[PDB]
């Protein structure tokens, strides 16, 4: 805990030529300085994804107690920074891809994941799996699509998974294809790019995952769905 | 259309390539080190190491290894301390 | 009068200025190292959001660091103990004089007050004569361009 | 304020010039704003009503967005020209029932739909949910 | 300041950390000297 | 189980006892590259025995690709030769095997998501980052790359017990997955 | 650049040249042919035999020649 | 003081050795000779580049191969040289690269 | 073709020569000589220390000694190899074929090890 000087008033408080004799030092410690510079950096990313602010605090718990390990002392503290940023939205139900969160970082996402795994080792914690469900509401509402087509999208992909449709893919691919094969099939359709745009996978990969879902698209809307588009005449790509 | 997601920044990529593509700089001999590094020396009567280290694109360590046998160090308190290319 | 688009508009400025002097020196770093920017990384949507969320949350105009110089009371909790109130909060006026100092001649009822300013309508304390609340149909010019 | 003082602020910024060569140039040239908008903790966007501002204790702001240009000389005689078109640069605070509320232009039974009284003359914000007023 | 003499730092080091001695225990004590700067809180604060 | 790991690539690290000049070596080596930019070692290579070696001017040779402990001793000493060859007094000393790494298919597809769950002590799984479970076991330290088709990589064994050995544990876990 | 240059390599090649045991001493112009510096300027020339390879407090004036000076050196 | 690829070669060859007969004759000193062939290793490198715009394609089997200072020399066996043109096969090719 | 592009490489090369044959002062006659004989002559070992119990695990070094076969000189932009295969993405040069020379600018080689 310190105080600032404040700034001069009278010409006592300014020395012999202008400058003001009296200059604050920086006091703060090493550690301290970084740490605060790190909660600066997680609130700037948060900001630009509008995180809400508990987020925040758990992402600043999470590189305290990383930081204080000093595990990943060798790692960059920006990519401890966004690799806490990313346990954070897990641990709390609302996960943002990899991607997502290295749009806001200028880390890459490959540092961002190594930084995950050591993270997690160190705090000898764990995160519950990413189901597609878990991004169905922002991929949606940044697709502007209606309540009815995300709710397909949601059911889609649940029972894509339960069916074993799409093994090994993941999440985001098959959340991706089932917003695809839900937009495709109401009044609101959006194309493979602009899907993948937000949802951040490649318009291929889209299109393999939604190959797999499209021979069981039937069994996969939900029953009361209403088609603007029949499943039966859905694309077939 | 903000912040869309991705896996490696445009800027960063390049920045990895180029970095890749120019590779680490390499141990020389100490023969050619050394007639390059005199050679700098007549240009100019004092250089930085900072900026010595591009004239003879060689790793700081070597450099300075180098140069600590033969270089010595001035201390100027105008500016900082600085390496002296001649062995005197 | 002062009002609350002159008002942010001084605001705007510094927080503007604020925005570009970090992207400044965030490009700086980049291009110094000699690798390109990110555009949006540079920018801070901090220094604009929680600026301006700052002056009207707490009410002191300016800047947090220099509250010292920061003139206060300019953002109030709108009253809402009756509508009347709640309209006469919108309609208050606050004189430059400081409320600690004293003199007459800024509480009294000038005669260019007449049909701008209610001349019934003020504070009994410290504050008579200095807050004030407009006339009926007194309108404050929005200001346009002398060209 | 919003419709000509943030356009001019903008605008008379001047264009940030950075040499350190390759030169960067970056000029600001249209804002935009959206409606008042809150996002949930999973991130989707979604209006904010004046109501649930006060009851959740939000801000009534907008988002804010510029088009910014960056243009970079490298020294070669050749010039790369890139324009980031709506780049959101922070949110501000919503006067209600102003052009840009989502209150504007609504009729009274709009109003009475959204929980919101029509005899309200609006002309405050709502910051954390506290109806802020600005004294002349 | 200790650490400076037995360090032996140059003079007017020890000079200016003096300054900033006598600064802070005048202020210490009265923080409303006349035509001098107040001491802030880390928020624009004058200490009292 | 009735099934055995079959080993994929071996890492043995031998030390010549000699320090080595590197750019003679490139010159005059049939297949070595030096490239002292890129790598500060001489990769070279030999088809029969189909394995590489990196050389390092401190003596210390790494060889990398054997399929068996016997290819990799076998590719280290010609290697060795090939160096002695050059004029140096290369020898064979402390020749050690610094990881082996084997391949297997259990013939059924694996609930990856399951398999985090009962042993997220051990599993890590991120679809994200690699689409194939990571498994670390902690009695032998071994890491397997369990995959939804079936395919199950062990690495990191000193030994081929430590793989048949991790194999063996690890199967029973797998079948009580089994997609 | 040049005429500040080549007499590193003479000392340099004087230096090791004494490590050899060679305490003999050496002309310019012999030291020359081993530093590959047969194209040395004749300005530069002169500048080394009349303040270079005296002012050094490592370089002896004998009979003419130069030599080393390990006896102001401590060994 | 130079790139130095094309001196053995048959052009490279030539030159080399005419420069040795008028050497042997004292017409020319050793050091014009050594500029001769500097000179020419800088006009036969900027004239392929400028005054050669054809494409060619090949394929084989590699042999052997070595790298050192920026040098490759590969060693290829049982190559097919083929051209839009023409096709021109080989028993045995030698590929020394540079950079 | 090839004999016209060899025609164009003399005037380069004489011209680039012009120079400097004059600052080493050598008469301009040396430059006509030389064109003329240019052209005229183109047309259980539990201790493991010995390692001479494997012996014949070489080839003939001679491949290199001899050079006669082709040879080829170039420039390289991109070599790659994937685990078997070697990717030359060689830039314009020459080739020595069977005596006759061939010139190229861009040549792409898949070769097997």
């Amino acid at each position: 805990l310190s105080t600032m000087i404040g700034k001069g008033t009278g010409a006592a408080s300014f020395d012999e030529f202008g400058n003001s004799k009296y200059q604050n030092r920086r006091t703060m410690s090493s550690s301290d300085r970084a740490m605060m510079n790190a909660f600066k950096e997680i609130t700037t990313m948060a900001d630009r994804i509008n995180l809400p602010r508990n987020i925040v605090d758990r992402t600043n718990n999470l590189f305290k107690q990383v930081y204080e390990q000093k595990s990943l002392k060798g790692r960059a503290n920006d990519a401890i920074a966004s690799a806490c940023l990313y346990i954070a939205c897990r641990q709390e139900g609302v996960p943002r891809t990899f991607k997502e969160i290295c749009a806001v970082s200028r880390i890459s996402k490959k540092e961002i994941g190594r930084c995950f795994k050591l993270i997690l080792k160190a705090l000898e914690t764990s995160v519950d799996l990413i189901t597609t469900g878990d991004f169905m509401s922002r991929f949606c509402s940044n697709l502007c699509l209606p309540k009815q087509v995300q709710m397909a999208a949601t059911h889609i992909a649940r029972k894509a998974v339960e069916l074993d449709l799409v093994p090994g893919r993941s999440p985001i691919s098959v959340a991706a294809a089932a917003i695809y094969m839900a937009s495709q099939a109401s009044a609101e359709k959006r194309t493979q790019k602009e899907i993948g745009d937000i949802a951040g996978v490649a318009d291929v990969t889209i299109r393999q995952s939604y190959r797999l879902i499209y021979p069981r698209a039937p069994d996969l809307f939900p029953t009361d769905f209403k088609f603007d588009t029949p499943v039966d005449k859905l694309p077939q790509l | 259309t903000n912040y869309k997601p991705v896996a490696n920044h445009q800027y960063n990529i390049e920045y990895e390539r180029k970095k890749k593509e120019d590779g680490k700089r390499a141990r020389a001999d100490k023969q050619h080190v050394l007639d390059m590094l005199f050679s700098a020396f007549e240009k100019h009567q004092y250089y930085n190491l900072k900026d010595l280290v591009d004239i003879t694109k060689q790793p700081v360590v070597y450099l300075k290894e180098i140069l600590k046998e033969i270089g010595v160090q001035n201390v100027k308190g105008i500016h900082k301390n600085t390496w002296e290319l001649k062995p005197e | 009068l002062d009002l609350a688009g002159p008002l942010l508009a001084f605001l705007f400025r510094g927080m503007f200025k604020n925005l570009l002097k970090e992207v400044r020196i965030y490009a700086q770093k980049f291009i110094d190292r000699g690798k390109d920017f990110n555009l949006e990384l540079a920018i801070k949507t901090r220094i604009i959001s929680d600026g301006l969320k700052y002056s009207l949350a707490t009410g002191n105009w300016g800047d947090q660091k220099k509250a010292h110089q920061a003139r206060a009371g300019v953002s109030q909790v709108l009253n809402r103990l009756t509508f009347a109130s709640t309209l006469s909060h919108l309609r208050r006026l606050n004189s430059p004089i400081g409320r600690d100092g004293k003199l007459a001649k800024p509480r009294q009822l000038h005669n260019t007050l007449w049909g701008m300013v209610c001349p019934a309508e003020t504070p009994e304390g410290h504050a008579v004569g200095l807050v004030k609340n407009l006339a009926l149909m007194a309108y404050i010019s929005v200001g346009s361009q002398p060209s | 304020f919003i419709q000509m003082s943030v356009q001019r602020i903008v605008e008379d910024a001047p264009p940030i010039d950075l040499q350190a060569p390759p030169r960067y140039l970056l000029k600001f040239e249209q804002i935009y704003l959206s409606k008042p908008t809150h996002w949930e903790r999973d991130g989707a966007p979604s209006p904010m009503m004046p109501n649930e501002a006060r009851l959740r204790n939000l801000t009534y702001s907008a988002p804010l967005y510029v088009d910014i240009t960056k243009t970079v000389i490298k020294e070669g005689e050749e010039q790369l020209q890139t324009q980031h078109q709506k780049t959101f640069i922070g949110k501000i605070p919503i006067m209600l029932r102003s052009t840009y509320c989502l209150l504007n232009g609504l009729t009274d039974r709009d109003l009475c739909e959204l929980n919101e009284c029509p005899l309200d003359p609006g002309g405050y914000f709502i910051i954390n949910g506290s109806e802020k007023v600005l004294i002349a | 300041l200790r650490r400076n003499e037995q360090n032996g730092a140059a003079a007017h080091v020890i000079a200016e950390d003096v300054k900033l001695l006598q600064f802070h225990v005048a202020t210490m004590v009265d923080n409303e000297l006349p035509g001098l700067p107040r001491a802030m809180q880390k928020s624009g604060r004058p200490l009292k | 189980s009735g099934i055995v790991p079959q080993l994929q690539n071996i890492v043995s690290t031998v030390n010549l006892g000699c320090k080595l000049d590197l750019k003679t070596i490139a010159l005059r080596a049939r297949n070595a590259e030096y490239n002292p930019k890129r790598f500060a070692a001489v990769i070279m290579r030999i088809r029969e025995p189909r394995t590489t070696a990196l050389i390092f001017s401190s003596g210390k040779m790494v060889c990398t690709g054997a399929k068996s402990e016997e290819q990799s001793r076998l590719a280290a000493r010609k290697y060795a030769r090939v160096v002695q060859k050059l004029g140096f007094p290369a020898k064979f000393l402390d020749f050690k095997i610094q990881n082996m790494v084997g391949s297997c298919d259990v013939k059924f597809p694996i609930r990856l998501e399951g398999l985090v769950l009962t042993h997220q002590q051990f599993s890590s799984y991120e679809p994200e980052l690699f689409p194939g479970l990571i498994y670390r076991m902690i009695k032998p330290r071994i890491v397997l790359l369990i995959f939804v088709s079936g395919k199950v990589v062990l690495t990191g064994a000193k030994v081929r017990a430590e793989i048949y050995e991790a194999f063996e544990n690890i199967y029973p876990i797998l079948k009580g997955f089994r997609k | 650049g040049y005429k500040f240059g080549v007499l590193a390599k003479i000392v340099n090649y004087m230096k090791t040249r004494h490590q050899r045991g060679d305490t003999h001493p050496l002309t310019l112009d012999e030291i020359l042919d081993e530093t590959q510096h047969l194209d040395i300027g004749l300005k530069q020339k002169q500048w080394l035999m009349t303040e270079a390879l005296v002012n050094n407090p490592k370089i002896e004036v004998i009979d003419g020649k130069y030599a080393f000076k390990p006896k102001y050196n401590v060994r | 003081m130079a790139y130095q690829l094309y001196r053995n070669t048959t052009l490279g060859n030539s030159l080399q050795e005419s420069l040795d007969e008028l050497i042997q004759s004292q017409q020319i000193t050793p050091q014009l000779a050594l500029q001769v062939l500097l000179q020419f290793d800088k006009a036969i490198n900027a004239a392929l580049a400028q005054r050669v715009r054809n494409r060619v394609n090949f394929r084989g089997s590699l042999n052997t191969y070595r790298f050192c200072d920026n040098v490759w020399t590969f060693v290829l066996n049982d190559v097919e040289f083929r051209e839009v043109t023409e096709l021109i096969k080989v028993d045995k090719v030698k590929i020394v690269a540079c950079d | 073709t090839v004999p016209k592009l060899y025609r164009s490489v003399i005037e380069d090369v004489i011209n680039d020569v012009r120079d400097i044959f004059l600052d080493d002062g050598v008469d301009e006659q040396v430059l006509m000589e030389l064109k003329t004989l240019w052209e005229n002559k183109l047309m259980g070992q539990v201790e493991e220390e010995p390692l001479n119990s494997e012996d014949d695990v070489s080839d003939e070094e001679g491949q290199e000694l001899f050079d006669t076969e082709n040879v080829v000189v170039c420039q390289y932009d991109k070599i790659h190899r994937s685990k078997n295969k070697w990717k030359f993405h060689l830039k314009d040069g020459i080739m020595n074929l069977n005596g006759r020379d061939y010139i190229f600018s861009k040549a792409i080689g898949d070769a097997e090890w």
